[PDB]
């Protein structure tokens, strides 16, 4: 009907009768500044004709803290400014991406473009027919939205939140097969920028803790989860604000591992426990994004490595709770800056970088790899970094903390990647998978199995085993953590298809390991295959069955005459020095009773000369219960029995 | 009691004359007990000279000899505002004039005679009495000297003594 | 000249105004009350214009004050300095109306003189 025809006046007088003062609001100033249809929603949502009997009952349902616990202030600065020896770049629509120095992101970039890419989606929050409509006026914010749902089709719990550059909201709505529409809300951010409350509550009554910048509000009813009302929020506010950025990303990590320790990932009973972890995760994103706004320019290296910390927390939660969803961020600026910083890093020039520089490079590949953009110059570069890491591994047969973190960053890159187009690149990637299998020895199995059996002190940044990228399958033993199987499944799902896997009748439950040698693939399984030759283990008591089926990637057959399935024996080991005949071959060790022990791929001549050592999985002299098979590129299998 | 004029029983349909035009009395529709209750009022108590008049409609006399005026109204105190009773009062005058034909929009504030100053006793209600009536009809006017008064109901009637009873049971 | 006062600062919230509430663009004045006078209940009053008739509607002071708080907070930098004093008043007038505020000061029918 009428939109402006209802008011011909100019002011909106507000008379204070018993003080003699009056305020005014210009009607035009309210129409072309606040959206005209948004004012009518603000008026209808207010419910100004609501009887005071109801508003009192609303305050009698909420839970108010005793008093605010305001603390010294300013917490820990979630900041990383470009260093004093800076090189800043005021980037605009000029598209000067070819004029950026180096390949490690040691330069600066404006924060207004980074924040514009973090919060790049309008979300109509606090709308009607939602449990947030009772406490918050409807608002439209540009921010990132998080959401989790756990429960059956009868009863459920809805965890969903939003991370803005001024505040973060989380909700604990109760989805039951009846009507109980009372949710628990947690707030964090600038006190003067928090979403405006309804008429029956104020922030001074509900703020639990405050520092010089941020506050902590919790709008929860008196009949909410008992673990929420009897919770020390002042302690949570301190561990979030005064902790270093790395302490926060590791404390939240141990929380998710503790939730995974018990079978509470999909249990709606421990919903407030997840609700608190989701709140801490959303604060971690807020503090990082907030610290970016506190500077004119930011360093590309820090932001790309701070994103990787948050991206690891989001992907480690999605494995525990598959309904975990994050929407809203479109990193188009940093995605374009790293596109030029990576093009300078050749495959041969990537393995030359040290551990820290390789971390910076791989931290930038993740921005393009989360959809999958890995160029061939990096995939071949990862092949050399692992090859150098594997050749040096054969000296000590141990992996340090700095090496396991590298394999974790490589894991978060190859798992999030489309299969390579060039067939020559795919063959070099299968060599790395066969190399991680080589470092996945029997010593490493029990090492990571026992390490993943202690979820209290579990640190995946320091507990990542090379088996999670290997092609070995007998990792399951058959309250312990399950991320060992979840991280490995991420690599087995997004795995480049084995070339000879489509030539037989393979059943992927009776499979121990897959060895994709060049133009031949051995399959250690429990049942023989149908395509090509099969080698059977002659052990009497094996507690299992071992059949080494050798397939050709072209579904073809071999030229040598296969009469039976007996494995010949060559005795005299001579530590081959005559031009590496063990090259492109895999030596196999198996216990004559407890199945396999270890596989090792021999690529370099140094790896060869290192297999004949103590503290190695092969060629132990007195230990006769373990045999040593030689799976070679011949397509033939032979047993190595020299000293013994 | 034969009621000649009742304002509350009309239901907002009865409109009166407000002199002058800009300021003065205004018909206001308030809702009390889930039912609309109309009223004339004015609360211009911070200015100086204000002869705010409010003339009623034509009331046919018929047989009215002595009329009684009932006034249902509310008055707001003066010490509530920070004014210290500069031009704020708690009373208002009541006038009355006669006419044989409905003047309509004509209102001369010289033919009216001041009856009495209406003082409060907070629904302050007082009743007046004047007479006798001579012409075929009459008007009624309310004057505000600068008070904050909300006039809700006005009742005009004359009292009739019923038939006397004979002691022999007729 | 200045603030023009209203005859009845008090009113009573009827359970019919929710059905016949005037929209925002029809309210003439927003006359408030005091935490000491008008029985100390949080109550506001709106004025309208329905055919040359000044329609007065009783309105919850809590919800109406929080409404104006959101209107000024929506302005942000475009808000005037006098608008910030409007937000200043509503900030302490709400926290002063919320203190106490038991079922005694929630009975709005005290001022329902009918
Ligand atoms: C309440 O009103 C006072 C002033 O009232 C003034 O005096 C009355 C008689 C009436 O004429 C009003 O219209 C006047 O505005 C406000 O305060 C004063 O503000 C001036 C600056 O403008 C300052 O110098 C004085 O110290 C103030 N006086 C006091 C007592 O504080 C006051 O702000 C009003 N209250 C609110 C909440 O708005
Ligand atoms: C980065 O460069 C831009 C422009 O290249 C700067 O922005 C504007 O410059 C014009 C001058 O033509 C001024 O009128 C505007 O006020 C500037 N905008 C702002 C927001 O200041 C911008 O200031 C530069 N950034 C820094 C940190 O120096
Ligand atoms: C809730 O946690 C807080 C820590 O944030 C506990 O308090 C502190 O206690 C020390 C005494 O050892 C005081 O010096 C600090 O000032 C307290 N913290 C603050 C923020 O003031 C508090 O005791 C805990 N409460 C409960 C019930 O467990
Ligand atoms: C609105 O207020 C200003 C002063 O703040 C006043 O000059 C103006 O006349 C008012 N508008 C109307 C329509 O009276
Ligand atoms: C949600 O439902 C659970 C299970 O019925 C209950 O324990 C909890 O108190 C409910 N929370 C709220 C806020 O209603
Ligand atoms: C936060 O809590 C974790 C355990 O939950 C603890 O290891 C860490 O030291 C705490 N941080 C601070 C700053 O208290
Ligand atoms: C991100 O923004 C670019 C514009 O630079 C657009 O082309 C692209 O589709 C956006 N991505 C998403 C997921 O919306
Ligand atoms: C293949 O088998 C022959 C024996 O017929 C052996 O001499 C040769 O070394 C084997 N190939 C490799 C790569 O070891
Ligand atoms: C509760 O109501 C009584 C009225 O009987 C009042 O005197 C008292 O002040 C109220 N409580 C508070 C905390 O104001």
């Amino acid at each position: 009907s009428a939109t402006q025809l209802i008011n011909g006046r100019t002011n909106l007088s507000i008379e204070l009768e018993f003080n003699g003062t009056s305020f005014f609001l210009n009607w035009q100033n309210l129409l072309n500044v606040i959206t005209e249809p948004a004012l009518t929603e603000l008026w209808t949502s207010a419910e100004v004709a609501e009887d005071l009997r109801v508003t009192l009952k609303k305050r009698q349902s909420l839970f108010f803290p005793n008093k605010t616990v305001v603390i010294s202030g300013d917490g820990h600065r979630y900041t990383c400014e470009v260093p004093t020896s800076s090189q800043t770049y005021n980037i605009t629509k000029g598209f000067n991406y070819s004029a950026l120095p180096g390949h490690l992101g040691g330069f600066g970039i404006n924060a207004r473009l980074v924040l514009g890419d973090i919060f790049a989606s309008k979300w109509s929050l606090f709308a009607r027919d939602t449990p947030e409509y009772r406490v918050f006026y409807p608002m439209n914010v540009m921010a990132v939205k998080f959401s989790i749902s756990i429960g059956n089709n009868e009863s459920g719990v809805a965890l969903y939140g939003v991370v803005s550059e001024d505040f973060v909201v989380v909700t604990l709505h109760n989805r039951s097969k009846e009507a109980n529409e009372t949710a628990s809300h947690l707030l964090f951010g600038l006190p003067d920028s928090l979403p405006s409350l309804k008429g029956h509550a104020t922030y001074d009554e509900l703020t639990f803790a405050r520092n010089a910048k941020y506050a902590l509000v919790a709008i929860l009813p008196k009949d909410s989860y008992q673990t929420l009302l009897t919770e020390n929020y002042t302690r949570i506010f301190l561990n979030m604000t005064e902790s270093t950025p790395l302490e926060f990303t590791r404390t939240i990590q141990t929380r998710i591992v503790s939730i995974e320790a018990r079978r509470a990932c999909a249990a709606q009973e421990a919903a407030p426990d997840i609700f608190l972890v989701l709140f801490q995760m959303l604060v971690a994103h807020f503090l990082v994004a907030r610290g970016i706004a506190e500077h004119r320019f930011v360093e590309v290296d820090c932001v790309c490595r701070q994103y990787a910390e948050l991206y690891f927390l989001r992907r480690i939660s999605r494995l525990c709770m598959p309904t975990f969803t994050t929407v809203g961020y479109n990193h188009t600026t940093l995605g374009a800056v790293a596109a030029t910083q990576i093009a300078r890093v050749s495959a041969t020039k990537l393995a030359s970088l040290p551990r820290s520089s390789q971390e910076t490079v791989l931290a930038m590949v993740q921005l393009g790899a989360r959809d999958g953009a890995v160029p061939s110059s990096i995939l071949e570069g990862i092949a050399m970094v692992v090859e150098h890491m594997y050749t040096a591994y054969t000296y000590v047969y141990t992996l340090g903390d700095t090496e396991r973190k590298l394999m974790l960053d490589i894991h978060t890159v190859l798992t999030d990647s489309c299969p390579p187009k060039d067939s020559g690149v795919s063959e070099k990637l299968l060599r790395t998978y066969l190399m991680f299998t080589s470092m996945c020895t029997n010593i490493e199995l029990g090492e990571m199995i026992a390490r993943f059996s202690k979820p209290d002190s579990l640190n995946i940044y320091r507990a990542f085993s090379p088996c999670f990228l290997g092609l070995r399958y007998d990792l399951h033993p058959a309250g312990t953590s399950g991320f060992a199987e979840l991280l490995h499944a991420l690599h087995l799902d997004s795995l480049n298809l084995i070339p000879a896997i489509n030539c037989s009748k393979i059943t992927a439950d009776k499979i121990i390991a897959t060895v994709p040698l060049p133009h031949v693939t051995y399959i250690i399984s429990s049942e023989a295959l149908s395509n090509a030759v099969v080698y059977e283990v002659s052990e009497i008591f094996l507690k299992s069955a071992m059949f080494i089926s050798a397939i050709k990637p072209d579904c073809s057959g071999f030229n040598f005459s296969q009469i039976d399935r007996h494995i010949p024996i060559v005795y005299n080991i001579s530590t081959p020095r005559r031009g590496c005949p063990l090259c492109d071959s895999v030596i196999m060790s198996y216990d004559e009773s407890d199945g396999l022990q270890s596989l090792m791929y021999v690529t370099n001549e140094r790896v060869q000369t290192n297999l004949f050592l103590d503290k190695s999985p092969f060629f132990d002299n007195n230990n006769l219960h373990i045999h040593y098979l030689w799976l070679r590129d011949n397509g033939t299998v032979v047993e190595i029995r020299g000293m013994y | 009691e034969v009621v000649l004029l009742d304002f509350a029983a009309a239901g907002g349909e009865l409109g009166w004359l407000t002199h002058p035009y800009g300021k003065g009395w205004d018909l206001m529709q308030n809702i009390m007990n889930d039912m609309p209750i109309y009223m004339y009022s004015v609360c211009n108590v911070m200015s100086g000279d204000q002869d705010n008049w409010l003339r009623t409609n034509w009331v046919y006399r018929g047989e009215a000899e002595r009329i009684f005026i009932e006034l249902k109204f509310t008055v707001r105190d003066c010490n509530s505002f920070p004014g210290g009773a500069s031009s704020c009062k708690e009373t208002f005058n009541l006038y009355y004039a006669e006419s044989d034909l409905d003047y309509g929009t004509n209102f001369q504030k010289r033919l009216f005679t001041k009856i009495d100053t209406i003082a409060p006793d907070k629904l302050n209600v007082e009743e007046r009495s004047v007479g006798p009536l001579t012409r075929k009809g009459f008007y009624l006017a309310f004057q505000d000297i600068g008070a904050c008064v909300a006039l809700l109901s006005v009742r005009v009637y004359y009292k009739k003594c019923p038939e006397l009873l004979q002691h022999h049971h007729h | 000249d200045g603030i023009q006062y209203v005859a009845l600062p008090c009113c009573a919230i009827q359970a019919s105004a929710a059905s016949t509430l005037p929209l925002f663009f029809a309210v003439h004045s927003i006359h408030f009350a005091d935490p000491n006078h008008c029985n100390g209940v949080c109550i506001a009053k709106l004025r309208s214009k329905t055919g040359d008739i000044t329609v007065e509607t009783c309105v919850n002071g809590f919800n109406l004050r929080s409404f104006l708080v959101a209107v000024v907070r929506r302005l942000g930098s475009w808000a005037s300095q006098e608008n910030l004093r409007l937000l200043w008043y509503l900030q302490r007038s709400l926290t002063a109306y919320t203190v106490g505020f038991n079922a005694t000061t929630a009975d709005s029918s005290i001022h329902n003189v009918n």
